[PDB]
C-alpha cells in the first residue's frame, strides 16, 4: 500500500540526479552496510574488546558523515548556504578530515 | 595626516592590542614582586612537582607511572588519573627554550605560565568578538578581559593550575566553532575537534563544551535556522571530537556510555532524523509523505552544580571547601564592576539582531550565569562570557554617540562618550585596587613586616631529619605539600579518590587515644602534622576544620560511635574552654592541638594559656601524651609534629 | 570469554563483501578513469595518499606515535604540494 | 659537602654561588624536642646553634640566601 | 627589583591610556569614508 | 616458616622452601596493584622473634603490555583498514570520471 | 515566538540571581541588623536578603537606563518626550554607578 510511493522515488532519484554524484551514494551504501555488519557481529557476541568494536565502527560512522557533508558541499543547488566554498576546496577538506579520522582510529583500536 | 586611512587603521588596532596584551601580562604580576617567584597553595604544589618528572623523563615514562608515594597502602596512579594538559604545554615550552639555549629553569617557566596564557586570552577573545561584529566592538573586550578582577584572582604569577590556562582553550574552541557555524567547511569543524581534543586533556571543565553545543544546534533547530552550515559543522566537531576525547587514559570510556555525554549524542540522532526528513520532504509531495507520516546517571559531583543542595545533604567533602557555597551580591560587583551593568545591555544588542552566531553567545552566557551562581568557583567561566558581552554592547553605546558628533544635539552626544570614558576609567582603577590588596595573597606565607614562614621550615625539617620511609599523617588538604616539600609518603592526598581511607584518618582523629593509636598501627604511620595556628592567629587552624574530622569519620561502615552531636556542650555549641564536652578535652586532635599550651603568655593582659582564634582559654590545661612523644613545634606553634610512639618493649599495656 | 574462531573468521570473510559489492555497483553505474593525463603533479598526489595510508597500518604494527607524527609531517606535507597544485589545474579546466 | 661554582663574565661581574650541607656532628639528640623549654629556658639547648656568621669579600652587591625549598626570610 | 607601587601605578596609567586610546579608535572607525 | 604478602592484610601467605641453605618460595603476585610488604615473621615459644619486612611496590601494567591482535576482534581491524581502502579507491573516482 | 518576551524573562531572571537568590535559598540568612544595620560587617561574600534584593534592583535599573537611551536615539520621536526619556536614562545610569559604589563601599569599610 506504501510501495508505489517508494518506488516512484527511487524513479525520481534515478534520472533527476547527476552523475558523479550517484557513486557518492554508492560508497556512503556501503561504509552504511559495513556499520550495520559490525553491529550486528557486536550484537552476537557482545564486546570483549570495548575499544576494538568502538573504534572500528567510529571509522565507518565519521567516514559517512564525511561522505554526506562532501556530497552536501558538493550539490550544486546547496551554493547558498555555502559561499565560497568551491568543489576543490571541499574535496581537499574532506581527505585532511579523513586522515585525522583515521589517524586517531588508529591511535584507539588496538 | 599623511597616513592612509588603512595604514593608520591597522596601526592603531596592533598598538591598542600590544597595549592590553602588556597590560594584561603585567597586572598579574603582584605575588613575584612582594615576595620571591614560589608557586603557592595546596595544588599548584601537585601540577609543579609531575611536570618535572615529565620533564627529565620522556612523555612515555609518565602516561604510565605508579606514585607510591600517596595513600601509602593503596598508592595513587598518576599516569592516568590527572588530565595531562598542562604538564606537556609547559614540558614544551620548557623544551623549546633548551633547544634555543635559554636553559631556563623547570621553577620559573612553571610559575609564568598562567600569565603568559593570559596574555594570549586578549588576541582570542579581540578575534571571538570580532567575528560576532566590528572590529570597532573587539578591541574594547580585549582590554577588558585583560583587566578583569574575577579571572585575575585564578591566574596570578604563582598559581600553576589548569583554571588560567583553561579559559584560553575554552576561547578558542568558541571562536573555532563560531567560525565553523558562520562558514561551514569541514576544515573549520576538524579545527575546532582539535581544539576540543586539547581543552579535554587540560580542564576537567570540558563536560560544558559537551552541552552548551548540543543546546545551541538545539535552539538553532526550534526556532527554524538549522541550515547545512550547522548540521555539517555538528556532526563532524561531534565525531571527530567524541573520538579525540576517548583518547585520554582518564576519561576512558565516558563519552559514550555517561549521561553527562548524552547530549551531543542525541542531538545528533535529532540531527539525522531532521536532515533525511527535509531531504525526503524536497523529494515529495504533502499526500504522500501524510501516508508515509548500562548508561550511567549523573555522577553527584556534576549534578551538585543542577541541584544547589544536593552538595550539604549527601557529599560531606565537596561542601568544605570555602570557595563552594553561593554567590553574593558581594562577589559579582567585587570581581565584575561595570561588566555586570553591560551584561543586560549586550544581551539586548544581541536579542535585537538573532543571527547562527549570536545564538550561541546567549545560551552561554544564560547558562554561565546560573552556573557561577550556585558555586563561586566557577566564576572562571562567567567573567570571560560577560566581558564579550560588555564588549558588544559599550561600544555599540558608542558608536550610537559617535555619528551624533558634528565634526563626524552635540552636548548630549558628547556626554555620553565622556561618561562612557569615566566608567572605563573607574573600572581599571578597582581592577588594580582588588588585584593588588586582596587577590594577591601568599598561602605559604603567613604575613601580617614581618614574615611567618612555618609551613615550609616545618617541612624542610621533615625533609631533612626524618628516616627515608616515613609515613607523615595529616589532613587530606596538606598532602599535596608534604609530597612535593617535606619529600615523605603521606597517607592521605588532595585528590580524595578513596573517601573510607580518608574516613579511617579522620576516625584516628577526634577520638579517644586507644583507639587512636590502634588505627594508627595498620597504615604504619610513623609521624604526625596537626597545623595548630592558635598562637598566630591563622583563621584555618585544624581544630577549626575538625568538625568536618569528626563528620567524615563518622559516616561509613568502620565507624559509627563517632556520631556528631556529642563533642557539643548541652546547649550544643563548640567550645574548647573548661566548660566543653568532655569527650572533645579528651580527643587525640585537641589533646595534640594543645600540649602543653596552658603556660604561654601569647596576649598582653590575659589569662596564661590563651587562645587567640576562638578568644577562649583552655580547659584541659596539663596533660601528657600517653602514645606521642613530641618531635618537632614551630617558632611560632603553627605547625607540630609528633611521632607515634612503638610498642612496649616490655609488653606493657601503655604505649 | 572469547568467541569460537571459526564465529570470528566467517564475519571477517564477509566484512569483505561490502567492498566487493562497491565495485560490482560501480561498474553498474559506468564509472571511468577516463580524465587521467599522467600529469606529474597527479601522480605525485596519488603516491602520497597511497603511502599516506600505507603509514596509517606500519604505525599499528612498528612504530610509535613519536615517529609516526614525523613520517606524517613530511608524507603529508608532500601530498598537500602536490595536490594542491593538482587541484588547481582541475579547477582550472572546469571553468 | 660544598660546591663552588665561579662563574666569570668579561662583560660585567663575576659571580660566585655555593651550595652548602652542614651537620652537627656531635651529641645525637635522643627524646622528645620541645619548643616551650627552648624559650622558655636559656639553660635548655647548650649544644644547639642558633645562628653562625660568614664573612663576605666586602664587594659582594646582592647576597641571596636561598634553601631548595624557597627564599628564606632570616638572615642579617 | 620594582616597588609594588610602581606596578600598581604603571598598570594604572597603561590601562587609563588604553581605554582612551579604544576610544579614539571607535572614533576613527566610524570616521571612515 | 611462612611468608606473607600483605598490603594491609595477608593477600598471601605460603611457605619458604628450604634449598642450599636458603628459604625460597615462588608465587604469581596478586592481581591487585599497589605498595606491598614482603614479611616473614617467624614467632615460636622459646626462640627468638623474627620480623624481617622488605616494602615492595607493584605497578599496574603499561600501555605496552597489554595483549594486541586478538582473534576474537578480526572483525573490527578488518572493517577500519577496508575504509581506509575503500577512500583511496573512492578519491581517485571521483578525482577522475567523465560524465555519460 | 516573541524574541523580546524571551529577553523579558532573561532580565528577570539575572535580577533574581544577581540579589543571590540561591544563597537566600540555600543558607536562610536573617534579614536584620544586629537598631537594625542591613548591610554585613566585613564578609567579602555574606548576603542578607535587604542587602541582596536591594543591590541587584540597582543593576537592573543600571541596564535598563542604558536600554532607554538607545531607545530614545530613534528619529520621528516629539522634542517634549525625547528630552524626558533621556533624563530618565542619564539619571538611572548614573544613580545606578554611584549608589552601588556607595553600596559597595559600606558594606566593606577599607574600599579603595
Ligand atoms: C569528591 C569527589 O568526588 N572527588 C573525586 C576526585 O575529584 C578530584 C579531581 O579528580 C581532581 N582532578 C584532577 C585532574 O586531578 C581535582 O579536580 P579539580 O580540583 O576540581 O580540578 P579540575 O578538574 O581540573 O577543574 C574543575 C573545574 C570544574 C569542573 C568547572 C565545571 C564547569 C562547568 C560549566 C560544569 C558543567 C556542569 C554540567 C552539569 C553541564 C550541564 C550544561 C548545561 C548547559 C545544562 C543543560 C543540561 C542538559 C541535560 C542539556 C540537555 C540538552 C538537550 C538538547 C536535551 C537532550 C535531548 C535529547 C533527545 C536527549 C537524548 C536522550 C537519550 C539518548 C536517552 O580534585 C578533586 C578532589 O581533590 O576524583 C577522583 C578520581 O581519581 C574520584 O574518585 C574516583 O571515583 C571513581 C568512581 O567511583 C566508583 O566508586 C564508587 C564508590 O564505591 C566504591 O569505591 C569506594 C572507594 O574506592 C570503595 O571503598 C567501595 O567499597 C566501593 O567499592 C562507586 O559507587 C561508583 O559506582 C564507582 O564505581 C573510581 O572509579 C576511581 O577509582 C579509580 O581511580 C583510583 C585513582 O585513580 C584508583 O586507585 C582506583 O583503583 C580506580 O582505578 C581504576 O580506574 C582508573 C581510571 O578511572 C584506571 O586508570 C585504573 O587502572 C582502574 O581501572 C580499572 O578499574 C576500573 C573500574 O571502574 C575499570 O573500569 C578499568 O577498565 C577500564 O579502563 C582501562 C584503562 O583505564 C581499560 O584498559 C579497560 O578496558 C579494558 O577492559 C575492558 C573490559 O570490558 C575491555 O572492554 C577493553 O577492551 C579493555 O581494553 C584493554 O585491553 C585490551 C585487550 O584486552 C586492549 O586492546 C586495550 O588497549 C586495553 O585498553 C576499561 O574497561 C580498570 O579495570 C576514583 O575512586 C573522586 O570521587
Ligand atoms: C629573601 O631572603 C633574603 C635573605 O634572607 C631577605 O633579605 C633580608 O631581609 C631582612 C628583612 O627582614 C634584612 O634584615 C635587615 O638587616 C639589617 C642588618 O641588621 C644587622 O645590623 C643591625 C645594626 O647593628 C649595628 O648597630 C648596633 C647598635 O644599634 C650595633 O650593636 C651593631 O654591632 C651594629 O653596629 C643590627 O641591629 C642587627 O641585629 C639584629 O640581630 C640581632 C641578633 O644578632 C638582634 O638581637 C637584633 O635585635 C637585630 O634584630 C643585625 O646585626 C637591619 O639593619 C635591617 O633593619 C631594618 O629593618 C628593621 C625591621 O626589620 C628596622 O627595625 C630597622 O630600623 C631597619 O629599618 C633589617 O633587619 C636582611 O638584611 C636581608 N638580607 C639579605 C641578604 O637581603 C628577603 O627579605 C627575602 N625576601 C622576602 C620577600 O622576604
Ligand atoms: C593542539 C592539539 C594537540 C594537543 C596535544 C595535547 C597532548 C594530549 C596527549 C595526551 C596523550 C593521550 C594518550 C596518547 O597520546 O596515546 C599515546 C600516544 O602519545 C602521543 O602520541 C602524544 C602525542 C601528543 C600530540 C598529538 C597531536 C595530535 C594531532 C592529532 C592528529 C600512546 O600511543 P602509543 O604508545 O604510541 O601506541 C603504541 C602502540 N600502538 C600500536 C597503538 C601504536
Ligand atoms: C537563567 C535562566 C532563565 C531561563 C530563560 C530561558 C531563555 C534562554 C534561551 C535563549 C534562546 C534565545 C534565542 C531566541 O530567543 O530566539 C528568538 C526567540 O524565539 C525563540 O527562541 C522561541 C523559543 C524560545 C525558547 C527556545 C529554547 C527554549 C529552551 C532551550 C532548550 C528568535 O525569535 P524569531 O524566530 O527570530 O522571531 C520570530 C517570531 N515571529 C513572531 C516572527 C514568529
Ligand atoms: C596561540 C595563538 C595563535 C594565534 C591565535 O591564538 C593565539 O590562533 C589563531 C587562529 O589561527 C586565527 C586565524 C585563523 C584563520 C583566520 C582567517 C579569517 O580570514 C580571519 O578570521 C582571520 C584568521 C587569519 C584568524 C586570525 C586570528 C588567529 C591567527 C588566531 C589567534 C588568536
Ligand atoms: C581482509 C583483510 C583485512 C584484515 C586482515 O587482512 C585481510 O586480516 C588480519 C590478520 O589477522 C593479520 C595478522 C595475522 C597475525 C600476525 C601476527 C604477527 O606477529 C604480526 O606481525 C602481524 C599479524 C598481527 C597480522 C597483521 C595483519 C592482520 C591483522 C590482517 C589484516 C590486514
Ligand atoms: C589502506 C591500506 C590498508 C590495507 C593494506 O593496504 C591499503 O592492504 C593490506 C594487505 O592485506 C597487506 C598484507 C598482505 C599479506 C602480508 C603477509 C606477510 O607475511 C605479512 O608480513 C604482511 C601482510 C599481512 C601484508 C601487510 C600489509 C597489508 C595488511 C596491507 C595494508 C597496507
Ligand atoms: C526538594 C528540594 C530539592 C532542592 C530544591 O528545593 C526542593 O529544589 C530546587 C528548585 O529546582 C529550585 C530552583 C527552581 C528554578 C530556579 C531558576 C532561577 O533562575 C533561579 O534563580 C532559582 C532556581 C534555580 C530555584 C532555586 C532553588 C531550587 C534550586 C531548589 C532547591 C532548594
Ligand atoms: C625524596 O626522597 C626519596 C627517597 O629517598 C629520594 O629518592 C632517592 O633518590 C636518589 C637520587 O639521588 C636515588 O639514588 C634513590 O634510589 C632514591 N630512593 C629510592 C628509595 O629509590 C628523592 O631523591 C628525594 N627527593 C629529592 C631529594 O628531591
Ligand atoms: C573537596 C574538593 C575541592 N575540589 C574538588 N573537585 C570537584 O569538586 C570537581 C571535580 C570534577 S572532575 O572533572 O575532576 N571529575 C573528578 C572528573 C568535576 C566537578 C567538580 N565539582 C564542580 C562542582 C561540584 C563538583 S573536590
Ligand atoms: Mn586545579
Amino acid at each position: 500500500s506504501v510501495v508505489s510511493v517508494i518506488s516512484r522515488f527511487l524513479e525520481e532519484y534515478l534520472s533527476s540526479t547527476p552523475q558523479r554524484l550517484k557513486l557518492l551514494d554508492a560508497y556512503l551504501l556501503y561504509i552504511l552496510l559495513t556499520g550495520a555488519l559490525q553491529f550486528g557481529y557486536c550484537l552476537l557476541v557482545g564486546t570483549f574488546p570495548f575499544n576494538s568494536f568502538l573504534s572500528g565502527f567510529i571509522s565507518c560512522v565519521g567516514s559517512f558523515i564525511l561522505a554526506v557533508c562532501l556530497r552536501i558541499q558538493i550539490n550544486p543547488q546547496n551554493k547558498a548556504d555555502f559561499q565560497g566554498i568551491s568543489p576543490e576546496r571541499a574535496f581537499a577538506d574532506f581527505l585532511f578530515a579523513s586522515t585525522i579520522l583515521h589517524l586517531v582510529v588508529m591511535n584507539f583500536v588496538g | 595626516l599623511r597616513l592612509s586611512y588603512e595604514k593608520q587603521d591597522t596601526l592603531l588596532k596592533l598598538l591598542i592590542l600590544s597595549m592590553a596584551a602588556v597590560l594584561s601580562f603585567s597586572t598579574r604580576l603582584f605575588a613575584v614582586l612582594r615576595f620571591e617567584s614560589v608557586i603557592h597553595e595546596f595544588d599548584p604544589y601537585f601540577n609543579y612537582r609531575t611536570t618535572r618528572f615529565l620533564a627529565e623523563e620522556g612523555f612515555y615514562k609518565f602516561h604510565n607511572w605508579f606514585d607510591d608515594r600517596a595513600w601509602y597502602p593503596l598508592g595513587r596512579i598518576i599516569g592516568g588519573t590527572i588530565y595531562p594538559g598542562l604538564m606537556i604545554t609547559s614540558a614544551a615550552i620548557y623544551h623549546v627554550l633548551h633547544f634555543f639555549h635559554i636553559t631556563i629553569d623547570i621553577r620559573n617557566v612553571c610559575v609564568f605560565l598562567a600569565p603568559l596564557f593570559s596574555s594570549f586570552t586578549t588576541i582570542v577573545t579581540y578575534h571571538l568578538t570580532k567575528e560576532l561584529k566590528d572590529a570597532g566592538a573587539g578591541l574594547l573586550a580585549a582590554a577588558m578581559i585583560a583587566v578583569v578582577p574575577g579571572y585575575i584572582s585564578r591566574s596570578v604569577a604563582g598559581s600553576y593550575d589548569n583554571e588560567g590556562i583553561a579559559i584560553f582553550c575554552m576561547l578558542l574552541t568558541y571562536y573555532m566553532w563560531i567560525k565553523a557555524v558562520k562558514t561551514g567547511s569541514i576544515c573549520w569543524a576538524a579545527k575546532c575537534a582539535l581544539a576540543y581534543f586539547y581543552m579535554v586533556s587540560s580542564w576537567g571543565g570540558y563536560v560544558f563544551l559537551i552541552n552548551l553545543i548540543p543546546l545551541h544546534v538545539l535552539v538553532l533547530m526550534l526556532t527554524g535556522r538549522f541550515s547545512h552550515r550547522i548540521y555539517v559543522a555538528y556532526c563532524t566537531v561531534y565525531c571527530l571530537g567524541t573520538i579525540l576525547s576517548m583518547q585520554i587514559s582518564f576519561v576512558g570510556f565516558q563519552p559514550v556510555l555517561s549521561s553527562e555525554h548524552m547530549a551531543a549524542f542525541g542531538v545528533f540522532g535529532l540531527c539525522q532524523i531532521h536532515a533525511f526528513v527535509d531531504y525526503l520532504r524536497s523529494k515529495l509531495n504533502p499526500q504522500q509523505f501524510e501516508v508515509l507520516f548500562k548508561i550511567s546517571p549523573w555522577t553527584g559531583r556534576f549534578y551538585s552544580l543542577l541541584d544547589p543542595s544536593y552538595a550539604k545533604n549527601n557529599i560531606p567533602i565537596i561542601a568544605s571547601v570555602s570557595e563552594h557555597q553561593p554567590t553574593t551580591w558581594s562577589s559579582y560587583y567585587f570581581d565584575l564592576q561595570l561588566l555586570v551593568f553591560m551584561f543586560p545591555v549586550g544581551l539586548y544588542y544581541c536579542f535585537s539582531n538573532l543571527s547562527d552566531a549570536r545564538i550561541f553567545i546567549i545560551m552561554y552566557g544564560v547558562t554561565s550565569m546560573y552556573f557561577s551562581a550556585v558555586m563561586v568557583r566557577l566564576m572562571l567561566v562567567l567573567a570571560p562570557v560577560m566581558c564579550i558581552l560588555s564588549g558588544i554592547g559599550v561600544s555599540q553605546v558608542l558608536s550610537t554617540y559617535m555619528k551624533n558628533l558634528d565634526i563626524s544635539k552635540n552636548e548630549v552626544a558628547s556626554g555620553m562618550i565622556l561618561v562612557m570614558a569615566f566608567f572605563l576609567i573607574t573600572y581599571t582603577f578597582h581592577s588594580t585596587w582588588v588585584t593588588s590588596e586582596a587577590y594577591s595573597s601568599p598561602s605559604i606565607v603567613l604575613s601580617a613586616r614581618i614574615i611567618f614562614d612555618d609551613f615550609r621550615e616545618a617541612y624542610y625539617w621533615l625533609r631533612h631529619n626524618t628516616p627515608e620511609d616515613a609515613k607523615v599523617m595529616s589532613w587530606w588538604d596538606y598532602g599535596y605539600q608534604i609530597t612535593a616539600m617535606a619529600n615523605r609518603t603521606i597517607l592521605v592526598d588532595n585528590n580524595t579518590w578513596n573517601n573510607t581511607h580518608i574516613s579511617r584518618v579522620g576516625q584516628a582523629m577526634a577520638s579517644t587515644e586507644e583507639k587512636a593509636y590502634e588505627i594508627m598501627r595498620e597504615l604504619d604511620v610513623s609521624y604526625v602534622l596537626v597545623i595548630f595556628g592558635g598562637l598566630t592567629g591563622y583563621s584555618s587552624d585544624d581544630i577549626n576544620k575538625f568538625l568536618w574530622m569528626v563528620r567524615i569519620g563518622g559516616s561509613t561502615d568502620t565507624g559509627k560511635h563517632i556520631k556528631e552531636n556529642d563533642y557539643y556542650t548541652p546547649t550544643g555549641e563548640f567550645r574548647v574552654d573548661r566548660e566543653g564536652s568532655p569527650v572533645l578535652l579528651n580527643c587525640l586532635m585537641y589533646k595534640m592541638c594543645y600540649y602543653r599550651f596552658g603556660q604561654v603568655y601569647t596576649e598582653a593582659k590575659r589569662p596564661p594559656g590563651f587562645d587567640r582564634v576562638r578568644n577562649a582559654e583552655i580547659g584541659n590545661k596539663d596533660f601528657e601524651l600517653d602514645v606521642l612523644e613530641e618531635a618537632y613545634t614551630t617558632e611560632h606553634w603553627l605547625v607540630r609534629i609528633y611521632k607515634v610512639k612503638d610498642l612496649d618493649n616490655r609488653g606493657l599495656s601503655r604505649t | 570469554k572469547r568467541p569460537p574462531t571459526v564465529v570470528s573468521n566467517t564475519f571477517t570473510a564477509l566484512i569483505l563483501s561490502p567492498l566487493l559489492l562497491l565495485f560490482a555497483l560501480w561498474i553498474r553505474i559506468g564509472a571511468n578513469v577516463s580524465n587521467f593525463t599522467f600529469a606529474p603533479s597527479t601522480i605525485i598526489f596519488h603516491l602520497g595518499h597511497a603511502a599516506m595510508l600505507g603509514l596509517m597500518y606500519v604505525y599499528w604494527t612498528q612504530l610509535n606515535m613519536f615517529q609516526t607524527l614525523k613520517y606524517l609531517a613530511i608524507l603529508g606535507s608532500v601530498t598537500f604540494l602536490a595536490g594542491n597544485r593538482m587541484l588547481a589545474q582541475q579547477a582550472v579546466k572546469r571553468t | 659537602s660544598m660546591t663552588r661554582v665561579i662563574e666569570v663574565s668579561h662583560w660585567g661581574n663575576i659571580a660566585v654561588e655555593e651550595n652548602v650541607d652542614l651537620k652537627h656532628t656531635g651529641a645525637v639528640l635522643k627524646g622528645p624536642f620541645s619548643r616551650y623549654d627552648y624559650q622558655r629556658q636559656p639553660d635548655s639547648g647548650i649544644s644547639s646553634i642558633r645562628s653562625f656568621k660568614t664573612i663576605l669579600p666586602a664587594a659582594a652587591q646582592d647576597v641571596y640566601y636561598r634553601d631548595e625549598i624557597g627564599n628564606v626570610s632570616t638572615s642579617h | 627589583m620594582i616597588t609594588d607601587v610602581q606596578l600598581a601605578i604603571f598598570a594604572n596609567m597603561l590601562g587609563v591610556s588604553l581605554f582612551l586610546l579604544v576610544v579614539l579608535y571607535h572614533y576613527v572607525a566610524v570616521n571612515n569614508p | 616458616i611462612q611468608l606473607e604478602f600483605v598490603r594491609i592484610d595477608p593477600f598471601v601467605r605460603t611457605f619458604l622452601k628450604k634449598k642450599g641453605g636458603k628459604y625460597s618460595v615462588q608465587f604469581k603476585l596478586p592481581d591487585v596493584y599497589g605498595v606491598f610488604q614482603f614479611k616473614v615473621d617467624y614467632n615460636r615459644l622459646g626462640y627468638t622473634h623474627l620480623y624481617s619486612s622488605t616494602q615492595v611496590s607493584v605497578r599496574p601494567l603499561q600501555h605496552t603490555q597489554y595483549e594486541r591482535f586478538i582473534p576474537s576482534a578480526y572483525p573490527y581491524y578488518a572493517s577500519a583498514f577496508s575504509m581506509m581502502l575503500g577512500l583511496f579507491i573512492f578519491s581517485i573516482v571521483f578525482l577522475h570520471m567523465k560524465e555519460k | 515566538p516573541s524574541a523580546m518576551t524571551v529577553y523579558a524573562l532573561v532580565v528577570v531572571s539575572y535580577f533574581l540571581i544577581t540579589g543571590g537568590i540561591i544563597y537566600d535559598v540555600i543558607v536562610e540568612p536573617p534579614s536584620v541588623g544586629s537598631r537594625p544595620v542591613a548591610f554585613l560587617a566585613y564578609r567579602v561574600n555574606g548576603q542578607y536578603i535587604m542587602e541582596g534584593l536591594a543591590s541587584s534592583f540597582l543593576f537592573t535599573m543600571g541596564g535598563l537606563g542604558f536600554i532607554i537611551l538607545d531607545r530614545s536615539n530613534a528619529p520621528n520621536i516629539p522634542k517634549l518626550n525625547r528630552f524626558l526619556l533621556l533624563f530618565i536614562g542619564f539619571v538611572c545610569v548614573l544613580l545606578s554607578f554611584f549608589m552601588a559604589r556607595v553600596f559597595m563601599r559600606m558594606k566593606l569599610p577599607g574600599y579603595l
